[PDB]
């Protein structure tokens, strides 16, 4: 009946909009994949355009929420766009209120309540994109928490989103099994954003140019994006690696 | 604009409300929880069952703190249940402690969670809580508590109970089990016990999350000069506590 | 029940306003005959029951002291609509020391009909069930009488039938009108149209009648004139031979 | 503080004969002891032949003028072009100064 | 909030929830009220007759609005208690700001304008309920009797009954009730009522509930052995043949 | 599985889509074709209004919309809904003027606009706008292009067009993305524009069309949005005439 | 848009009855047996708790039975969150009489507030009505010692023994063969223990599946008694239900 | 102000309350009956700002009528007065409050016996054997100090009030133009004829 | 169409508002009215139409400024709503502005307005047609405004029952009507030429024919009755 139409549970307990949200969250059929440093954190996207008559500059899925905490969406830039606003919102009401910069995992879990909000309310829909915000919270370090269209938001040592999403995982997986550390050693975060993209090309299986790919770095008391020709080192960095 | 004034939860001409059911199907098929009540403390166990190794078990905890002497766990989706605690905490503040100087008492607490819960299934363009709640708690003129709280917004006085899939298997084990006279630790043990059973994956101190409202811990006040103020009756065990119990199983 | 209160048909019409005026099509009968001596209105009654006391049926109200109003329908709805005629009749005194004009007071009446929908200022659910014939003299357009819909649509009548009998009754008022009626001439032929599309036989129990003069205003006629009136049109009747049989 | 309230002069004089009325009123306007205008008219036109004057407060005089306009304007537009009675304009007047019994229009008004 | 409308037109120029609330009506207990020449009767049907029912502080369906004036009921006990309220409070109100106790007629056009503005309302069924309104205008010696129905149309009646077999009790006072000749006593005017109730309530006197009106505010509740000598009597002449 | 989860908007179908934006787009495709043109110091907007019949007064019924003194906007599909955002989003730049004192930069802009169409495509009470908007112009940092397609989504564009003769306007547009890396002149760029809706006018080549050029120039308007009128759209004219016979 | 989902929970039935409220009514019948008989000297409520559990601690479990004000109690049947709140609201009412009047609220005024609460529920709001059944048992300087029930309906009535829940047939025929008008209170609890055994859909009568209540007068003061564990097993077992 | 008395006797209530209404320098009326019947066995004299005296008097009368139709029950006097104590307490801190100050005297039949409560418009309400509002008291409680008496009769406390009359119109600079006097007991209200 | 003809919220598949073209053919099934301009007058002929032989003739054309007025075509009372709101909109004008409102900025009013209503839960469209004549600042100004929220100036066009007539009729007589500058009677003409090419089984008479004017030194002026004579 109607029970697949709104926000209600189903026979089976289950609300299919949630689900069909979490499937709209793959639309872009872009794949993002986020990994912790030593004293930084990396998050690395697939930049598709298509349109020649695209200004490339305007396409990006990560935004500088604030001037520590990065937020990298998995679904429709409408609703990418909109999960933005709110979140540079309620991170700049949180910096008035409470005097002292919005932390990532705080943020990450006032999304997912709204996503929940969304969830249990018929007038609101809930918002078809999966969000990952990194930090280097001052009393955390580096961090990564995830939300999703279902409320749900939980932190990883490093994490991925999209249609490849479980090879990117299990490399990840493999990798740190192989290491038994739960972030990469290296002091540089350039070293980081190559070792991001180096796993990220061996799973997905193919090769990135430098307008392939959007990077964002985030270190103590800054978030950045990195430029074209910036990517393009690191690609020749990893290319000149063994 | 919400035009979605009418109710989501009615009657079926069978005398059933559909929703209630199908958010306690819902909980059926969350992983399992339990609750034990003994003689000098409650225990409250649940199983930490993380998506993907990468993922921080430990940033997620599904035993949280209510008040000082009351906590609770859950059975069922997730974030009905974050949603619910933010909500407990509020209303334990607001509608107790900001009119009597103190912390509210077990009953009372789940008395108001309750009603919570019942505003949502009866309120308009809003589905029921997709959880069902244990919550332990401790006040002087009542001693030890353990309610349980479904969607429906009705709670029951446990003495030992559980929640979830494998709940029925361990409801039995608890019944054969339990008796009057438990002491704290009996509790932890049979609760460890009730738990290896509902679980598949690993059973060690970093997937499963154990609580307990026992004895006050000033240790865990963080300040010293007021001999009325005593310390927190809830502590969730570490890692290690958990894994040195198991090493006795 | 699967589509909007205020919704179009295919066709270009609102569905709520067709359904009540099919409901007024069910209601009691009002005819309406407006001449230079003045207007007449007379409806049928109607009374359900013989225990039912006749005197009770107030199908023909007072707007004002130059402005009266006869209903046809659901008339539990001219209720509301009759106060809201009333008091804006008064308040056009208060506010100017000058009668109301007829047709103002009518366009007043019809802003209230399509008052109506969801949403929310909270409007009503449905619109009236009930039409009316708003009969009045002013210094302006002399007497005038007015058809008002539940469609938001108001006509000026020369006559006008609404109700039950209103299709039968209005061929019959378009075939005995004439701009040299006089008041008397109104009111026995209101009376005839009346007993013909009656089930009942008509009397002075089962039809009111009422007029607007510029001399005493509006008045609505006592049991016994109008039994009078029945008594001299069955005489007029029955002693008519406008035959040629062979 | 802020005194809402000014006193700009001037002087209308009103007269009705068999078949006439004048109105008529003296073209200077002023504020404490200096001259704004010469020439600044306050008896108006507004229709119908009816003749308005509201002298006092330069400000709500012209306010009620255009609120009287705007009444007649309206009234000609829903009641189909009536003339509007002077007793008629004068009871509108009436509830037009009442509307500000507690914060009223500072003129006397003359038509 | 809720505005959803509820009571609309069908394609046939129906209200159907006017309808429903009157077949509501319909299955409710009967009611009937009847003019003397002086005086007005209201009788009530009791739901058969239950031992462990407590019939000292169960509501009676005849209610008093004032000193005055009494309503009668069939349809939803509930939605009854609202109008009572309401038209008891309205009675108050015209009390006060008119230093005179309302009419039956006033009264009675309140009641059935409440119930039409809930035909006609957003977000509200109308109401399962007709009512008889009875009583003697103030200072005045005439009968006053009323009725409304859900629909909000308000009318005066000779005689007059409502409720589930309703049809054969009007049948009853259409063909017992000679308007030249209304029950002249109060004696005759309770007894034709407990005869057209006994056409219709097949158990005994306990089944019947008889209250009179009479002017200048003299309201009385008759006791159920004067019941049973109106049935007793009326019986004893049928019986006769 | 199922149907109807295109009875309502904001309703997620099981593939993940909400079927009235696309109903909406649907719509979009159906008007009268919209370009505009992002050049080295501005943007130049064009429009083909079709000629319902000759009583219509030429050179009025104007198309194109202007936002505070430096956007322009034109919009393809339903009109009045065009109208609409138009309306807010002059809010949108009134509010910022007035508390932030510059003018609204285009960005800033495209995202309000953005934010309103996402929100109306959030609720079951709203529709979906039927439009799609190409709007942009000049600010402290240059010129800039965008198009808003009724999902809430916007892009900056190098060149945009949508309407029915889009795709010809698309094919047109990569052409000149490709013929000058350097960019076009102001004068070329309306030159171009007027071409391209020539071009484009073909796919309804039904009735006839009157043109519609605007612009923005730092040089050319000195920053502000002016419709070409005069001797500059008569050049425009014959250009794209000779360049289309 | 929101039309399409809308329930319209209070609309007439072709007939003339409310969908909502006869489904609440049948959920109510498939919910635990309550009995309310008055005595001459008092007035007793028993109830069934329908939750039966081994561990579930029965002291501090009070389900069916509440307290309204100190001269009035409450026996529920069904929804016990929608009974909650309407206890809630109750007793609100009770003590703002109170605080108004200065005196101890009328039981019939009580029962009518809350069953007009019902009722606005059941015409207005589009809301879902509460799934709860209402027994009270009260005394006032009026009426005496008085007992009352009340539906979801809105609808409320008087009785000198009635019972809601489930089985409420064969509990009204027994008790309606066994009512005496001059019984006592300890009659009328042995009379209501014996409906609840006849009645029970479970094994017997146990202390630990029933909740007792006693208002009384014995001084001139009503004693409000609501029966601990231990009570109930004892007066069990002397009425001869169980053996001990 | 104006005379508002009241005394309770042995199985009645007896209140008095001037006659007479003055605005400005001209004595309006001088037959003005200050008193509200709230039940057939409860009445109420009231004195204080004018308008606001019979405003107040007639609200609580309609509030008390519409309470004694809605359950077909006479409220105690002291409900009543706890009714009017609180209607007036919340008035105090509202707007514009009620500036009436109340005497209510009333036949408890449950209880068999009179009653009278004095309150002011704070809302401050006692139970007193005599009370008096305004000036009136500042006299006629030293005679009752002196000659009330807790068995006295009806017609005693007829006695007793013309005592508190004479004592008022000999040192009281305001002429009140006499009093209207009524007796309230388990027969309900009448008024004195002669007094 | 069944599943998306229900509300005004609902697109179909194809991108049609079902509600909105109920709206206009409510417009179509109603009395046929035209207006045509020239550079200094503007002229509105109404066909008014009756219930029966005894029921008057619904008024068609309203005045909304001494400058400007409209007519209507279809529900009578959406267009006594909408003149009200674009009187309201001239009186603040001039009241605020102490400035004439332009036909353009007028028809923008009402085309917002309507689509206020067609895009929003709860509401329907106007279902109404209007023909606005105005002379202002700019001249003389003819507007077709309908419910979808499309408002177009015109030299002259028509709407109603068989407009068709009228506006072919328009269509070739342009060149014809639009130099008829600085005479009334003649633009009067051709606009009842123009109607009378949109009548079938009918003749026009004093009863159901109405004339607006407006122009330079003419205020907006209604004709009804023996004023018309002189045209039939």
């Amino acid at each position: 009946g109607y029970d697949r139409h709104i926000t209600i549970f189903s026979p089976e307990g289950r609300l299919y909009q949630v689900e069909y949200a979490f499937k709209a969250t793959n639309q872009t059929n872009i794949n993002s994949l986020a990994v912790r440093g030593k004293d930084c954190t990396v998050v690395i996207s697939q930049k598709k355009v298509p349109d020649k008559l695209l200004d490339p500059t305007t396409v990006s899925y990560i935004f500088c929420i604030s001037r520590t905490i990065g937020m990298v969406v998995n679904g429709p830039i409408p609703d990418a766009r909109n999960a933005a606003l709110r979140a540079k919102a309620e991170a700049a009401e949180f910096r008035y209120k409470y005097g002292y910069d919005m932390p990532c995992d705080v943020l990450a879990k006032r999304m997912a309540n709204l996503s929940q909000i969304y969830t249990q309310r018929a007038y609101m829909r809930p918002l078809g994109v999966i969000l990952t915000f990194v930090s280097v919270d001052e009393e955390l370090g580096p961090s990564i928490y995830k939300t999703d269209p279902a409320g749900y938001y939980v932190g990883y040592k490093a994490t991925a989103t999209g249609p490849k999403q479980q090879e990117i995982t299990t490399n990840l997986e493999n990798h740190f099994k192989k290491s038994k550390i739960d972030h990469i050693n290296e002091e540089s975060w350039e070293k980081v954003v190559e070792f991001a993209i180096t796993h990220m090309i061996d799973a997905l299986g193919t090769e990135f140019s430098k307008n392939d790919l959007e990077v964002g770095v985030a270190t103590k008391d800054k978030f950045f994006t990195l430029s074209a020709e910036n990517i393009e080192e690191r690609l020749v960095a990893i290319a000149e690696q063994d | 604009t919400d035009r979605y004034s009418f109710s989501l939860t009615t009657f079926s001409p069978s005398g059933k409300l559909g929703q209630i059911d199908y958010a306690l199907t819902a909980v059926k098929q969350g992983v399992t929880s339990l609750g034990i009540k003994a003689t000098n403390g409650v225990v409250i166990a649940t199983e930490k069952k993380s998506s993907s190794p990468l993922a921080m078990s430990e940033t997620l905890s599904k035993v949280s703190l209510l008040t000082p002497d009351i906590g609770a766990v859950y059975s069922g989706m997730g974030p009905d249940y974050r949603v619910l605690v933010d909500k407990s905490r509020k209303v334990a503040h607001t509608s107790y402690k900001r009119i009597y100087g103190e912390y509210p008492p077990t009953k009372l607490l789940v008395s108001e969670v309750a009603k919570i819960m019942q505003e949502a299934t009866q309120s308009g363009g809003v589905r029921p809580f997709g959880v069902s709640l244990l919550i332990a708690g401790h006040d002087e003129f009542n001693g030890f508590s353990l309610y349980q709280v479904d969607p429906s917004g009705s709670y029951f006085p446990w003495k030992a109970t559980a929640i979830g899939k494998g709940s029925v298997a361990a409801k039995t084990f608890l019944e054969k089990r339990w008796n009057d006279e438990l002491e704290l630790e009996d509790a932890i043990h049979i609760a460890l016990l009730t738990l290896k059973e509902s679980v598949e994956g690993e059973f060690n101190g970093d997937t499963i999350e154990l609580a307990i409202i026992g004895d006050e811990n000033p240790d865990l006040l963080g300040y010293t000069g007021i001999p009325t103020d005593k310390g927190p009756r809830f502590r969730k065990l570490t890692s290690q506590e958990i894994n040195d119990r198991l090493e006795a199983l | 029940y699967d589509r909007g209160v205020s919704t179009f048909s295919p066709e270009g019409r609102l569905f709520q306003v067709e359904y009540s005026l099919e409901a007024i099509k069910l209601g009691s009968t009002a005819i309406g005959i407006a001449t230079k001596e003045g207007v007449v209105l007379g409806v049928e009654k109607r009374a359900t029951s013989p225990l039912l006391e006749s005197d009770s049926i107030e199908k023909i109200v007072e707007i004002d002291r130059h402005i009266g109003c006869a209903m046809s329908g659901l008339t539990a709805d001219a209720r509301s609509m009759i106060e809201h005629a009333r008091t804006a009749a008064v308040t056009h005194n208060l506010y100017y020391d000058e009668d109301i004009n007829v047709e103002s007071l009518t366009q007043s009446v019809c802003d209230l009909a399509l008052r109506f929908g969801e949403g929310a200022e909270r409007l009503m659910s449905r619109p009236f069930g009930v039409a009316l014939l708003i009969a009045g003299h002013d210094a302006d357009d002399g007497y005038q009488l007015f058809h008002a819909e539940p469609s938001g649509t108001f006509y000026r009548y020369n006559a006008k039938a609404i109700g039950s009998g209103s299709e039968g009754a209005q061929a019959e008022l378009l075939n005995e009108w004439h701009s040299s009626l006089t008041l008397k001439e109104a009111e026995l032929l209101v009376l005839k149209i009346l007993k013909q599309v009656m089930e009942e036989k008509l009397d002075e129990n089962n039809a009111q009648l009422s007029c607007i003069t510029k001399q005493d205003g509006f008045k609505i006629y006592d049991n016994e004139k109008t039994a009078e009136l029945i008594k001299e049109l069955k005489e007029k009747e029955a002693a008519e031979s406008p035959e040629e049989a062979d | 503080q802020f005194n809402p309230y000014g006193d700009n002069g001037g002087t209308i004089l009103g007269i009705a004969g068999e078949d006439f009325a004048v109105l008529a009123g003296d073209t200077r306007n002023i504020t404490d002891y200096s001259i704004n205008s010469r020439y600044e008219p306050k008896v108006f036109d507004c229709g119908d032949n009816i003749v308005m004057s509201a002298n006092g407060f330069a400000a709500d005089g012209d306010a009620l003028v255009k609120r009287f306009k705007n009444s007649v304007k309206w009234y000609h537009f829903d009641h189909n072009d009536k003339k509007l009675s002077i007793n008629s304009a004068a009871r509108n007047i009436q509830h037009l100064l009442y509307g500000k019994r507690f914060f009223p229009y500072y003129v006397h008004t003359i038509i | 909030g809720y505005d959803r409308a509820l009571s609309i037109f069908s394609p046939d120029g129906h209200i159907f929830q006017v309808e429903y609330a009157l077949e509501a009506v319909k299955r409710g207990t009967c009611a009937v009220g009847v003019k003397g020449k002086n005086c007005v009767v209201l009788g009530c049907e009791r739901r058969s007759t239950l031992k462990l029912q407590d019939t000292r502080i169960t509501p009676s369906k005849v209610s008093k609005i004032d000193s005055h004036v009494v309503l009668s009921f069939s349809g939803l006990n509930a939605d009854s208690r609202i109008l009572i309220e309401k038209a008891r409070v309205e009675a108050q109100s015209h009390r006060l700001t008119l230093e005179d106790p309302v009419t039956v007629e006033y009264l009675t056009r309140y009641v059935a304008g409440v119930q039409q503005r809930y035909t006609q309302s957003g977000g509200v069924r109308p109401f399962g309920v007709s009512t008889l309104i009875a009583g003697f205008d103030p200072r005045d010696d005439e009968p006053k009797l009323y009725q409304t129905e859900p629909s909000g149309i308000y009318s005066s009646w000779s005689a007059q009954t409502i409720g589930r077999n309703s049809k054969t009790v009007r049948e009853f006072l259409e063909k017992n009730y000679d308007r030249k000749e209304p029950p002249a006593t109060v004696e005759e005017c309770v007894k034709l009522t407990v005869r057209s109730l006994l056409e219709v309530v097949q158990t005994g006197a306990k089944n019947i509930e008889i209250t009179v009106v009479k002017p200048d505010s003299d309201i009385v509740a008759l006791s159920s052995e004067e019941i049973n000598q109106y049935v007793t009597q009326i019986e004893q002449e049928k019986q006769e043949q | 599985i199922g149907t109807g989860y295109d009875l309502s908007n904001s309703v997620f179908s099981p593939d993940g889509r909400n079927f009235q934006v696309e109903y909406a787009v649907k719509a979009v495709e159906n008007g009268t074709t919209s370009i505009g043109i992002k050049c080295n110091d501005g943007v130049v907007f064009a429009v083909e209004k079709l000629i319902t019949s000759k009583l219509l007064v030429p050179q009025k019924n104007v198309k194109i919309q202007v936002v505070d003194r430096h956007i322009g906007c034109v919009y393809s599909g339903l009109i009045p809904d065009g109208r609409h955002l138009v309306n807010r989003g002059r809010e949108e730049a009134a509010s910022f003027k007035k508390l932030y004192k510059t003018p609204i930069p285009i960005p800033a802009f495209a995202d309000r606009l953005g934010q309103y169409v996402q929100a109306h495509t959030l609720y079951n009470s709203v529709r979906p706008f039927g439009v799609s908007t190409i709007f942009g112009g000049v600010d402290k940092n240059g010129a800039h292009l965008y198009m808003l397609e009724p999902s809430g989504s916007y892009w900056g564009y190098k060149g945009a067009a949508t309407g029915k003769g889009r795709q010809s306007a698309k094919a047109e547009l990569e052409k000149l993305v490709d013929h000058h890396p350097e960019g076009l002149s102001a004068r070329e760029a309306v030159k171009q524009a007027a071409k391209i809706i020539y071009l484009a006018h073909e796919d309804n080549k039904e009735k006839d069309f009157e043109l519609e050029i605007s612009w923005c120039s730092l040089s050319e308007t000195n920053g502000l949005h002016k419709f070409v009128k005069g001797d500059l759209l008569q050049e425009a004219i014959d250009f794209a005439q000779k360049e289309i016979n | 848009g929101s039309r399409r989902y809308d329930s319209r929970t209070t609309i007439f039935s072709p007939e003339g009855r409310l969908y909502q409220v006869e489904y609440a009514l049948e959920s109510i019948s498939h919910a635990g047996t309550a009995i309310g008989i008055m005595a001459s000297d008092g007035i007793v409520l028993a109830a069934e708790r329908k939750v039966t559990s081994t561990l579930l601690e029965q002291d501090t479990s009070t389900e069916k039975l509440y307290k309204l004000n100190d001269k009035i109690a409450v026996a529920v049947a069904g929804l016990t969150a929608d009974a909650e709140i309407l206890i809630n609201t109750a007793r609100i009412h009770a003590q703002n009489y109170l605080k108004t009047y200065n005196e101890d609220i009328p039981v019939e005024i009580l029962v009518r507030r809350l069953s007009d609460i019902k009722q606005g529920y059941t015409q207005h709001g589009g809301l879902r009505p509460f799934g709860v059944s209402f027994i009270y048992a009260g005394y006032d300087d009026r009426y005496g010692y008085q007992l009352y029930t009340s539906n979801p309906s809105g609808n409320y009535t008087g009785w000198k023994a009635i019972s809601v829940g489930a089985n409420t047939s064969a509990a009204q025929t027994l008790l309606q063969m066994d009512y005496k008008d001059d019984m006592k209170v300890d009659d009328a609890i042995e009379l209501a223990l014996k409906t609840l055994s006849k009645t029970t859909d479970s094994s017997a009568l146990t202390y630990d599946r029933l909740e007792f209540a006693t208002i009384r007068k014995g001084d001139g003061e009503v004693y409000q008694k609501i029966f601990k564990p231990q009570e109930i097993k004892d007066i069990l077992v002397k009425t001869g239900i169980t053996k001990k | 102000m104006d005379i508002i008395l009241g005394i309770r006797v042995q199985d009645s209530v007896i209140l008095a309350s001037s006659k007479a209404v003055t605005r400005g320098i001209s004595v309006l009326k001088d037959s003005d009956d200050k008193t509200r019947q709230l039940s057939p066995h409860t009445l109420m004299s009231f004195a204080g700002e004018a308008g606001d005296t019979v405003q107040f008097a007639e609200y609580i009368q309609a509030n008390i009528q519409l309470y004694s139709i809605r359950e077909d029950y006479e409220l105690s006097p002291q409900a009543v007065s706890s009714f009017v104590r609180q209607e007036l307490a919340k008035s105090i801190r509202s707007r514009r409050p009620y500036q009436v100050n109340v005497l209510i005297g009333g036949y408890d039949k449950k209880k068999n016996k009179p009653e009278l409560y004095q309150i002011d418009y704070l809302g401050t309400k006692v139970e007193l054997p005599y009370g008096a509002h305004g000036y009136s008291g500042f006299y006629t409680f030293s005679l009752l100090d002196h000659h009330y008496r807790p068995d006295m009769t009806t017609e005693e406390g007829l006695d007793l009030l013309k005592l508190c009359v004479q004592e008022l119109e000999k040192r009281m600079p305001m002429d009140f133009k006499g009093v209207i006097v009524k007796i309230v007991d388990k027969d309900g209200i009448r008024q004195v004829d002669d007094f | 169409r069944n599943n998306y003809d229900g509300d005004t919220v609902t697109f179909s598949p194809t991108g049609r508002l079902f509600q909105v073209e109920y709206a206009l053919e409510a417009i179509k099934q109603g009395s046929v009215t035209v207006g045509l301009r020239s550079n200094t007058h503007a002229v509105l002929v109404a066909l008014k139409r009756n219930a029966d032989e005894l029921s008057s003739y619904q008024k068609k054309i309203i005045k909304c400024d001494e400058h400007m007025g409209l007519s209507l075509a279809g529900l009578a009372p959406d267009a006594r709503v909408l003149s009200n709101y674009l009187r309201q909109q001239c009186n603040y004008s001039s009241l605020v502005f102490n400035r004439k409102l332009a036909v353009e900025r007028a028809g923008h009013l009402l085309c917002d307005k309507a689509q206020k209503n067609t895009q929003s839960y709860g509401g329907r469209p106007y279902g109404v047609g209007l023909l606005i004549i105005g002379y202002d600042k700019s001249g003389a100004h003819l507007l077709e405004f309908q419910p979808s929220g499309n408002v177009t100036e015109l030299y002259g066009t028509a709407i109603g029952a068989r407009s068709q007539g009228a506006k072919t009729y328009l269509e070739r007589t342009l060149d014809t009507f639009i130099k008829i500058d600085g005479n009334p009677d003649e633009l009067i003409k051709a606009g009842v030429e123009a109607i009378s090419q949109s009548l079938r089984d009918e003749s026009l008479t004093v009863d159901n024919l109405s004339i607006a004017i407006v122009g330079k030194d003419t205020p907006f002026t209604i004709y009804d009755g023996e004023a018309v004579a002189k045209y039939i």
